[PDB]
């Protein structure tokens, strides 16, 4: 129990924290990557100055403070600011004394030694963590999807990737990274739909176009013949209620915005787009292990939760894969929560507590040990 | 630690630690008090003398008319240390030792009603029946704070007194926990001593219908209620009052009882209270001389005043019950508050005044895993009196060093406090923000949370935000006060902080039958004009802003007082939780010490030259070390002696 | 007590002052903002040669003296005649001796910045008050409602303006200011009821239509169809006594002058109206802040007062309003006080001593330290 409950999963990423005790079945703590400095001085009432402001306290007071992301594309670009993200998840959020509970952390793809080296040195050494442990974020969602070997699509707010792993080991040189995600996604959704005669004028009028999304987007099999039907008019459209009356009607663009990523050239884009990404990976590997990545497409991260997502990458690749392969497309219904689950799931087990780096392996060999 | 200890073992209540008089709970009889010692102790320095209480409290008077200034005699110790007895014993001192109404001193119903030197004595006994209750640490503790003024003649002879009251515990009135009990007055009335009175109160004799005075204990085995009852009663009148009044007081504290029965239902499809029937209500009203009806509907709906008319608003069932509560509560104080000035009314003379001496008696800062707003405030009063005694001291060691001759520079004591101090009392601090916020219709606890770290948290070194975990319950921000952390929980601040009270009913007050009633509202009455409409500033017409506004401005007034004084210290322990003579626990003895000021003064003490010696308690203890020349220089001079 | 008792506050207007102490629940003082000035020399019975008038008496003698009002549209236009205004409330109105109490006092909302200097240079250089505070007259109304968030439509004698606030910031993009008010209202009353067939004629017949307005008139909810229900002529009427007998019958008019709040048209005004400007503000704030606009239009200002007020505003808005909102107009029955008793609260309040502007902060910082 010393550390079966006290285990804690933190997933850092560039829109949301994702955080929670290992062990429980999805994050207990979900909030903006964001850190607010206030533009003029002055308080709220009843309290006292504030230097900072950190996830949904900064977006909801976003009009008197400079907004920064810690995160770019995945990789943590500032340090002060992330050790205040880390700050508000243990002591706000999860009100837990750090000093006490090992720590699994996450990091990116291709994420450069000397970051895993750094979030260790702050760890351990501002924090003052037990021990902790930082696991590769698509190697996580593979294994929360029971497996161990497959090619992990994943895609949050802002970076795509793809990340062949075999028996565990995420394969260096077949990993791709594409720079489009939610976040690019939510301001093409903007323009298609002021661009279908309206205005997202106000701040709560920007920031619903994103529920907009969450809730009506959708990824149509037959792209081609689902504008000929927009056309035709059937009973397709489909009309949101704004924080007031001002009923909006989207019918066609609903879709328009997920083809995006099929299209990256939807959005001045000449990179190719998830589906051959997804393909280009696999003849990147070695040619034995081509029809087990073919037969294990998992899917996880937000951006990848518009219906028929699943359908579309299916027969995307059916078709440009040599038809003697099996193709199969894992997408789980809690894939917004895949990363922290397998998390949750590995540091929870009966087996990893002998992979924890405690602070007897680090003040003996240096942030070096923790970075394999 | 060890010295107390083994003197208290030996049954040895008081020992000396510089200039304080610690004190021990016996916890048993003892033949101090004793009609012999009182004499002994008169006209003796504390040199003379071994360790008593009596020693401070002649060298006071001595010092007294000696040296022309007024002097002081602080009190202070936990929930059972037991301080009234000692400032009781005190009193009775003064008044002993010189009285003399010559006249008054005859065995013809001496001490009854008709004298002072009895009344200032017949005083506490009122006070103490509704100022004081069972609490689990002591069987008759004191639920307020207090200072009296003992007003010495030219002469040396008694002429004059004062009462003034801090901080009640407005809560047992209608509250209590499960080892304890409410205020005793209401044990004592329903006893059924003067059976009358139940009648002309319209209660019964079983407390467990009333609610509010029964939730925790009814009897306590100690306490004989139907002895006190008279008690009591015999003082009221000692105390000068008019039968009417002590009708008044009778029949306002039943009143009150009943306010607790005052029950209420939902009107059918709405979600308004509803009066639940008006058998209660109806003796209620009577007595306290209104009218039943007018007295259910103001309650039920309260016509306000937003805007710049008077707006009636509709009040749910929880709403009631909490402000019927809330005037049960606040009627009680005011009550309490008037027969202290009533009492202080006879305790007023005509005969010149020339000097007085103080004797405060008031809690000292505990540490509860729990801290509240009341623990702010007394734990700033302790904090305050604190620094009152460092720098006394630095004044005192200073005169030595210069008497001497010694070379020794430094700085006052006090300033090592004074942090602490501004960041509660000063403009953007504490007290402020909270007072600010309660001008805000619409702040939070919340709201005021954040005013108070936007603005001191980072900036300021003694604020800190809380741990957590430990023995403590929840958040919000802790202190670094001399004695230590605290760790303060926001929550009720606000509201406790704006007593706010039903305007409509304190209306029907004010227009009472019973004029005691009525005049205990005239200053709401008053300043009603000022806050006329919605939002604003309740001070305009005369009406408190803050909870904490006048506290601030009493605790102000008092400081002053204290100031103008030749302070004389008195710590009071409690040896063990368990009430046992001869015992003590330790750590329970050494938070006590820490938090006393008793383990500072040894501090600054040892800073330096630690053991100071106070010249008769120098030559009589070593007069016999070259016993001739010591003896001689000892008589010759009290100081050159020792010299 | 110091300064419990002590506090004064003192709200300028362009028609009255009210003035008081911080504590009470409504003005002391209230009186006209006139400075009267003798047009011929020579003296009332008993008194000697008096070089200038304040308030009623400036007012009642109005006759042998030239009228001035000090403050046009809510702003100090002479200062001469200002400290003149002052010294009379201090000195003669509330009696008080000003260099022991602190003084709150209000400006106007887009009070020029060397304005609340000046008023500060004269306060503490000419009347050496201990300290002061100058507070925003919209944003000492809201606040006397309760709240820290809502939209005041506050309209008194020479100004009508909205002032948008949030969290106690009083937005100065999104207040507007008309120039039509009580004074206007009056005269135009004046035309309605001497073009019903009267007279005023003298000044005893002058003064009172201006309490004919303040008595008798309404706004009427659907005032188009309660000119036509004057037509049939139901018992709408109302007649009033004048000074003498001479009983004057005011029907329809009654409404016609408070109609001219939505329509400046009735005034050869070309502005636009109350509630089209209530909601202009709206749309110029943020967009996430309109939800709680909407739901706070506090009313204050003796121009406000009129019944049947804020049911037309009420339906004023909610019909230019998208209707997924929620509409909510606060007009409180004290609302000829609003300001005043806003600074009432907060200058007795418990809090506000360390916002206190002292001759130290000055003597130290000059005019500059309270202008913020």
């Amino acid at each position: 129990d010393e550390d079966e409950t006290t285990a804690l999963v933190c997933d850092n990423g560039s829109g949301l924290v994702k955080a929670g005790f290992a062990g429980d079945d999805a994050p207990r703590a979900v909030f903006p990557s964001i850190v607010g400095r206030p533009r003029h001085q002055g308080v709220m009432v009843g309290m006292g100055q504030k230097d900072s402001y950190v996830g949904d306290e900064a977006q909801s007071k976003r009009g008197i403070l400079t907004l920064k992301y810690p995160i770019e594309h995945g990789i943590i670009t500032n340090w002060d600011d992330m050790e205040k993200i880390w700050h508000h998840t243990f002591y706000n959020e999860l009100r837990v004394a750090p000093e006490e509970h090992p720590t699994l952390l996450t990091e990116a793809p291709l994420n450069p030694k000397a970051n895993r080296e750094k979030m260790t040195q702050i760890m351990f050494e501002t924090f003052n963590v037990p021990a902790m442990y930082v696991a590769i974020q698509a190697v996580l969602s593979l294994y929360a999807s029971g497996r161990t070997t497959g090619i992990v699509l994943d895609s949050g707010d802002g970076v795509t990737h793809n990340v062949p792993i075999y028996e565990g080991y995420a394969l260096p040189h077949a990993i791709m990274r594409l720079d489009l995600a939610g976040r690019d996604l939510t301001d093409y959704l903007m323009k298609i739909l002021t661009e279908r005669g309206y205005s997202f004028v106000t701040t709560a009028e920007r920031e619903i176009v994103r529920d907009i999304k969450e809730k009506l987007c959708y990824v149509a099999l037959d792209f081609e013949n689902e504008m000929a039907t927009a056309a035709s008019s059937s009973s397709l459209e489909k009309s949101y209620e704004l924080p007031d009356g001002q009923v909006i009607t989207i019918g066609n663009e609903r879709f328009r915005c997920p083809e995006t990523l099929f299209q990256p050239s939807f959005i001045g884009m000449e990179s190719a787009g998830i589906h051959e990404t997804t393909y280009n990976s696999i003849m990147k590997c070695d040619i034995d292990i081509r029809k087990d990545l073919y037969a294990n497409n998992v899917m996880s991260g937000g951006t990848t939760m518009y219906p028929g997502i699943a359908d579309r990458m299916q027969k995307e690749i059916t078709a440009l894969a040599p038809s003697t392969m099996k193709i199969k497309i894992i997408a789980p219904p809690e894939r917004k929560y895949s990363v922290w689950i397998g998390g949750s799931i590995l540091a929870s087990l009966s087996t990893f507590q002998q992979m924890w780096i405690t602070k007897q392996e680090y003040d003996e060999a240096g942030p070096s040990i923790v970075h394999r | 630690l060890y010295n107390l200890k083994e003197r208290y073992a030996a049954w040895m209540i008081y020992t000396y630690s510089g200039l304080f008089c610690v004190t021990v709970n016996p916890y048993k009889w003892l033949p101090v008090y004793n009609p012999k010692v009182v004499l002994a102790y008169r006209g003796k320095k504390r040199q003379e003398a071994p360790p008593h209480i009596f020693s401070i409290s002649d060298n006071a008077y001595q010092f007294m008319l000696t040296d022309r200034e007024n002097q002081s005699i602080l009190i202070t110790g936990e929930s059972g240390a037991g301080k009234t007895v000692n400032t009781k014993r005190v009193i009775q001192y003064f008044a002993t030792i010189a009285a003399s109404g010559e006249k008054k001193k005859e065995e013809q119903s001496g001490k009854m009603q008709g004298t002072l030197e009895d009344q200032i004595i017949s005083a506490n006994p009122l006070l103490e029946a509704f100022g004081n209750a069972k609490t689990v640490r002591n069987d008759n503790s004191s639920r307020f704070g207090k200072f009296i003024r003992i007003h010495f003649g030219a002469t040396g002879k008694l002429a004059s007194a004062d009462i003034e009251t801090y901080l009640l515990e407005k809560s047992r009135v209608t509250f209590q926990l499960p080892a304890e009990r409410s205020y005793h007055i209401f044990y004592q009335i329903m006893s059924n001593k003067k059976p009358e009175l139940i009648d002309m109160l319209l209660i019964t004799t079983n407390p467990y219908d009333y609610h509010y005075v029964s939730e925790g204990e009814i009897t306590v085995p100690s306490i004989d209620d139907q002895e006190e009852l008279m008690a009591t009663d015999s003082a009221i009148d000692i105390l000068g009052f008019s039968a009417d009044e002590k009708t008044a007081i009778y029949k306002l504290t039943g009143a009150v009882m009943h306010y607790g029965n005052l029950k209420f239902k939902q009107k059918q499809r709405e979600e308004q209270a509803e009066p639940d029937g008006t058998e209660v209500a109806d003796k209620a009203a009577y007595l306290m001389g209104l009218n039943s009806a007018e007295l259910l509907k103001a309650l039920c709906y309260p016509r306000v005043g937003v805007g710049n008319e008077a707006v009636t608003k509709g009040e749910t069932v929880s709403e009631v019950h909490n402000s019927v509560g809330a005037l049960a509560k606040a009627v009680y104080e005011k009550m309490f508050l008037w027969m202290v000035i009533r009492i202080n009314q006879q305790l007023d003379t005509k005969q010149p005044r020339q000097y007085f001496i103080g004797v405060l008696d008031i809690a000292g800062f505990e540490i509860f895993d729990f801290n509240s707003f009341e623990q702010l405030c007394i734990n700033f009063t302790n904090e305050k009196l604190q620094q009152f005694f460092n720098h006394h001291m630095f004044v005192l060691e200073q005169e030595e060093y210069k008497k001497e001759g010694i070379e020794w520079e430094f700085i006052d004591f006090g300033m090592d406090l004074a942090a602490c101090i501004e960041l509660i009392e000063k403009p953007m601090g504490i007290f402020s923000i909270l007072e600010e916020e309660c001008m805000f219709p619409k702040a939070t606890d919340t709201s005021f949370k954040n005013k108070l770290y936007d603005e001191h948290l980072g900036k300021s070194n003694n604020f800190q935000k809380p741990k957590p975990a430990k023995g403590k319950a929840e958040a919000h921000f802790s202190l670094v006060h001399y004695a230590g952390t605290v760790d303060y929980n926001i929550s009720g601040w606000l509201e406790k902080n704006k007593d706010p009270l039903n305007e409509t009913v304190i209306g029907l007050y004010q227009k009472s039958s019973v004029k005691t009633l009525a005049l205990l509202f005239a200053t709401y009455g008053g300043e009603a004009e000022g806050g006329g409409g919605k939002k604003g500033g309740k001070k305009k017409g005369s009406s408190f802003q803050t909870v904490s506004a006048l506290f601030r401005e009493n605790l102000n007034k008092l400081m002053a007082n204290l100031r103008s004084t030749h302070p004389h210290f008195v710590r009071c322990i409690i040896p063990n939780e368990t009430k046992t003579p001869g015992a003590m626990e330790h750590e329970l003895v050494l938070h006590q010490l820490r938090c006393n000021g008793v383990l500072e003064g040894i501090r600054i003490c040892r800073k330096g030259f630690p053991s100071r010696v106070l010249y008769a308690d120098f030559k009589q203890r070593y007069r016999v070390l070259n016993a001739s020349a010591i003896p001689e220089g000892q008589f010759m001079d009290s100081k050159k002696a020792s010299e």
